[PDB]
RNA sequence: GUCUACGGCCAUACCACCCUGAACGCGCCCGAUCUCGUCUGAUCUCGGAAGCUAAGCAGGGUCGGGCCUGGUUAGUACUUGGAUGGGAGACCGCCUGGGAAUACCGGGUGCUGUAGGCU
RNA sequence: GCUCAGGGAGGACAGAAACCUCCCGUGGAGCAGAAGGGCAAAAGCUCGCUUGAUCUUGAUUUUCAGUACGAAUACAGACCGU
RNA sequence: UUCUCAAACUUUAAAUGGGUAAGAAGCCCGGCUCGCUGGUGUGGAGCCGGGCGUGGAAUGCGAGUGCCUAGUGGGCCACUUU
């Protein structure tokens, strides 16, 4: 018997679109992740002035969205579908999380437009447990313990177990 | 000639101890400092605010005024021939009580208790701290065994 | 292989932070503004009124700051409030204020100053503030130590303040943070603040359970089906405790039953027995080679 | 080019080094502190003979690079390429300053940066040779031959240490046969009573 | 026409002449530079000694 | 025996890892209707009590790192005062008093105030 | 209300460097400038409201002759902000 | 792990040094005053009136105080530090 207080679960989906580009482009970026979640994203500016790249400080260069339980679940299973349930092992953080990106979003379920466009996006899902909201109270925060942690390899077995999903080497 | 300048050379004397930074202990500003209370005088670093200057540092003086968060101390800066008894007003954290007078004024209340007893009794105490005077003879015991001879050490080069 | 930032250096030049900022309780910043007395009032005691909500309960208590370590002079726990009339829900605005009330009522006793500032009888909502009456003994003013809860607009410290303030303490406070007060035009509708009090913010959500789906309501509301508490029941509830705690506010103790003595805690492993320990594991380590080798 | 070492012999300034208000420093002479068989291990090098400062006085890099060559030269024509290991135990800090006189006077006179010199205690190591036991009167020989290279007097000891450590010669096979000592390289480190313990299932396996 | 800039040397040996007088530490200090709102009540203090005569 | 609320002194308390936690507590934990706050009821705020000590927390462990405290280093280094002492100097010795710091080797590993529990 | 420099591990385009999370992070960043000191639920970062950078007597400190100036420190009386 | 360093580096850290204290202006009860401070004849200060002289480390030495005031304001040398 496995206590049930550590039952692994995703903690949040951060999704971003990093077009490196402002305005139109970014708004309409902004589109694909509200058409996809239901909720409003935040604009993350730029850290500082790359000119290799063609950004400048401050300047809005990505648009991103957390979202959280059964609305965090539904949205994984679309992105998994379009990599047909495989991830690499090199995909999987040491501190027990993973991510993967998708080429293009009309792969999910919404419809190809003139003005919206193609937007390549980026999952990571933030896998969890109960007691990791230990770590940013106000009150009496502290570290989760060398036990209670997530893995690479409770990781990997998890994805195994709950989506029925192989992980291949490369 | 040098910088004249408030806080010159006071790079190690108003800097704060290892490991000793930070958050000032809040008994420093939770102890009563009455009219006529000695008191000496060292400028804490973290409260850059009603600071003494250089020169006070390390001195001790008694307290004539008292306000909200600082005494007004009356101190002996010397300036050539002369000495200056000279009023600062400090904030609280640059100074400490002085345990300078306490060891007087328990051996005042110390007086106190062995001349009440024995004003009547009759046996006549000593009142004044008489020096460490020339040890009074004694007999030192070699228990059998003889004291162990040493002689000095030949000399070797080491490095 | 990149450098380790917890070398023997950083364990040698670190300086832990004080065991209450450590432990993730006290705020000092804080703490050194609302605990020290100005020097020239002298060992004149400064009182405040220490709120802390937990997951269970609500701890009320009134401390001055001595050099020895800060010293309670009254204590409210909510956990209290069943002898009063409160059962259930202890974690509420609504217990909040009575965890409030029953410790103005009980430091006014021990004080001799409990026909004196009476306080809000009724119970109003509106902004309340116990003057000082002359030929008599002055109202006992203490401050509000919120401790590290932000306070937004309707956190339940400042239904233990009003609760408090009610009961007959004058502590300075603004209307802002009670709710009911209206963030966007700027006015305080003083009934909005009534209903938490009487506790109408979760009467209104059993109804709106209890209408909606029983299944809902069981879970959410087992304790209150339990110790039967309805929602038509509640303003009455808290009505007779707000009367009961003023009636007898003062705290018979629990008796201290005799103690077998025994000890749970594991003891500390003396000397003799860690350097045996390691005595035993190096001859354990070489005979598990003299015999496969 | 550069004035005698009459001019910088004594320690008379406070020890001013090449660091962010000292700049424009010219390079030492001496780089290569340590030559021979520098890859040698303990175990083969027992025999070890210093040359010891018996003046407090400054020595010049250009000094020491050339009793570090003097020395080397000899050695190689007694013990061959590999069979010593010679180390320069003074590292040249203190910087020397030059008022160069190309009409300026004593005003404004304070120096440029000229050269540099190692500071020397009385009984401090200037050099070091680490041998064979057999190659004694060899090492003895060629750091009087290095002697020559500088000024005031040196003594030239031969340690009661094993090589270039600072455990005793008469004690060095024993700590070894315990394992307190295991060598690695040119030194040897010490393993006390101290660590984890599976430190120590490590040493006895 | 450099001159010597600045000597302390027969300056120790002055001051000593005339001893260094400690402050002629009167008993009864003055009142100045304490606070103004505890002066003002300490002299109303004062002022009203007469009030408590036969009580005394 | 021990916890909680608020502390005082601020590592003998930290840090890493493991082990055990009776009861009360403290928590994670269940929710978003109200007050409040968000991209996101995760945080914050609020209303609870199905579940579990997994974690935080407490105690204990480790020839643990660190820290505290002694020993050694060492009467060493440096040093007040002294000499028509030595030495070409560099510097050194002695007399008169004072007197350190690593490496190295031990030991220790939070005390504790007010209020309120629990056994 | 937040935590920084920097590092590790991941993640469509994306590379040494854009963005996104998780972890380590005693300050190794930052605080206009010189350097020093000070600083982590802050003194830094981001927001909210603001004008205590206002009006007024004295005392004191620093340089010092114990004179000015500048700068400063503790109060007191107002009126104010938060 | 190892070699070697720092006037503008430092965990430690001297010797010499610099404050202060070593009583009657002290101690000790008791009452009075206050517009200051206040849960509270609370806190603090200020006043009166009592009672306590084994004069509270060594050594030496009579001290205190105020006017008027010349010359000087090129210095130089020595031990140790620099």
């Amino acid at each position: 018997k496995e206590n049930p207080m550590r039952e692994l679960r995703i903690r949040k989906l951060c999704l971003n679109i990093c077009v490196g580009e402002s305005g139109d482009r970014l708004t309409r970026a902004a589109k694909v992740l509200e058409q996809l979640t239901g909720q409003t994203p935040v604009f993350s500016k730029a850290r500082y002035t790359v000119r290799s790249f063609g950004i400048r400080r401050n300047e809005k260069i990505a648009v991103h969205c957390t979202v959280r339980g059964a609305k965090a679940e539904e949205i994984l299973e679309k992105g998994l579908k379009v990599r047909e349930y495989e991830l690499r092992k090199n995909n999987f953080s040491d501190t027990g999380n993973f991510g993967f990106g998708i080429q293009e979003h009309i792969d999910l379920g919404i419809k190809y437009d003139p003005s919206i466009g193609i937007y390549g996006l980026d999952f990571y899902v933030v896998l969890g447990r109960p007691g990791f909201s230990i770590a940013d109270k106000k009150r009496r925060t502290g570290c989760i313990g060398a036990k209670h942690r997530i893995s690479k390899e409770e990781a990997m077995r998890w994805f195994q177990q709950k989506y029925d999903g192989i992980i291949l080497p490369g | 000639t040098n910088t004249k300048g408030k806080r010159r050379g006071t790079r190690y004397m108003f800097s704060r101890p290892f490991r000793k930074h930070g958050v000032v202990p809040l008994a420093t500003y939770m102890r009563i400092y009455k009219k006529g209370d000695i008191v000496d005088i060292k400028g804490m670093g973290t409260v850059q605010k009603g600071m003494p200057h250089k020169c006070y540092h390390g001195k001790t003086g008694r307290v004539y005024n008292v306000t909200q968060h600082a005494v007004g101390i009356v101190v002996n800066k010397q300036v050539k021939g002369k000495i200056l008894a000279k009023r600062i007003n400090v904030r609280i954290e640059h100074i400490k009580h002085s345990k300078s007078r306490d060891s007087f004024l328990k051996r005042v209340k110390e007086n106190d208790q062995k001349k009440k007893e024995a004003k009547e009794k009759g046996t006549w105490v000593q009142l004044k701290r008489q020096p460490a005077p020339p040890r009074e003879a004694h007999f030192v015991r070699t228990n059998g065994k003889e004291p162990e001879l040493l002689e000095p050490i030949p000399y070797e080069f080491m490095a | 292989f990149v450098k380790v930032v917890k070398n023997k250096a950083y364990f040698k030049r670190y300086q832990v932070k004080f065991r209450r900022r450590r432990e993730g309780k006290t705020d000092y910043y804080a703490r050194k503004r609302l605990v020290i007395q100005d020097k020239n009032k002298y060992n004149t005691p400064k009182y405040r009124m220490i709120v802390r909500v937990t997951n269970r309960d609500i701890i009320c208590q009134i401390a001055y700051a001595r050099i020895e370590g800060d010293m309670i002079v009254c204590a409210a726990y909510a956990h209290e409030l069943p002898k009063y009339g409160v059962k259930v829900g202890l974690t509420n605005y609504a217990a909040a204020y009575c965890t409030g009330l029953l410790l103005a009522r009980r430091l006014l006793n021990r004080f001799g100053m409990d026909k004196i500032y009476e306080g809000q009888v009724e119970v109003t909502g509106d902004e309340y503030n116990v003057e000082s009456i002359d030929g008599q003994p002055g109202a006992f003013t203490c401050y509000l130590d919120a401790g590290l809860a932000r306070t937004t607009t309707g956190n339940k410290v400042f239904g233990a303040l009003k609760g408090a303030v009610d009961g007959g303490l004058s502590i300075p406070h603004s209307t802002k943070r009670f709710p009911g007060y209206d963030s966007e035009s700027k006015e305080f509708n003083a009934e909005v603040h009534r209903k938490h009090i009487m506790g109408q913010n979760v009467a209104d959500y059993m109804r709106y359970l209890m209408e909606e789906d029983e299944d809902a309501y069981k879970k959410q509301f087992s304790q209150y089906i339990k110790n039967n508490v309805t929602p038509d029941m509640m303003e009455e509830m808290y009505k007779k405790a707000h009367a009961a705690i003023r009636e007898n506010p003062v705290y018979e103790k629990k008796p201290k039953r005799e103690v077998k003595k025994k000890r749970w805690n594991r003891p500390k492993m003396s000397l003799a027995q860690k350097k045996d320990r390691v005595a035993q594991k190096k001859a354990s380590f070489l005979r598990a080679q003299e015999r496969a080798a | 080019g550069r004035r005698p070492a009459r001019c910088y012999r004594y320690c008379k300034n406070k020890p001013y080094p090449k660091s962010r208000f000292c700049r424009g420093v010219p390079d030492a002479k001496i780089r290569i502190f340590d030559l021979g068989r520098k890859k040698a291990k303990v175990d083969e090098f027992p025999l070890c003979g210093h040359m010891v400062s018996d003046e407090y006085e400054q020595l010049s890099s250009e000094a020491l690079e050339a009793a570090r060559i003097c020395a080397n030269k000899y050695m190689v024509k007694s013990c061959g390429k590999d069979g010593f290991h010679i180390r320069v135990r003074l590292h040249p800090f203190h910087v020397i300053r030059i008022n160069k006189m190309l009409q300026t006077g004593m005003r404004g006179a304070f120096g440029k940066p000229q050269g540099t010199v190692a500071r020397v205690h009385i009984g401090q190591v200037i050099m070091s040779i680490r041998t064979k036991l057999q190659n004694k009167e060899h090492v003895v020989e060629a750091l009087r031959r290095a002697k020559f290279k500088f000024p005031g007097r040196q003594k030239i000891h031969i340690s009661k240490k094993w090589g270039f450590t600072k455990f005793n010669a008469d004690e060095f096979e024993d700590m070894v046969a315990e394992k307190r000592l295991i060598p690695d390289g040119c030194g040897v480190k010490y393993i006390p009573n101290r660590g984890p313990l599976d430190k120590w299932r490590a040493l006895h396996s | 026409a450099k001159s010597k800039n600045h000597t302390t040397h027969n300056q120790s040996r002055k001051w000593h002449r005339n001893g260094i007088k400690k402050p002629r530490s009167q008993r009864y200090e003055s009142l100045k530079g304490v606070d103004p709102k505890f002066l003002r009540n300490m002299r109303f203090a004062k002022k009203h000694n007469k009030k408590g005569l036969k009580k005394m």
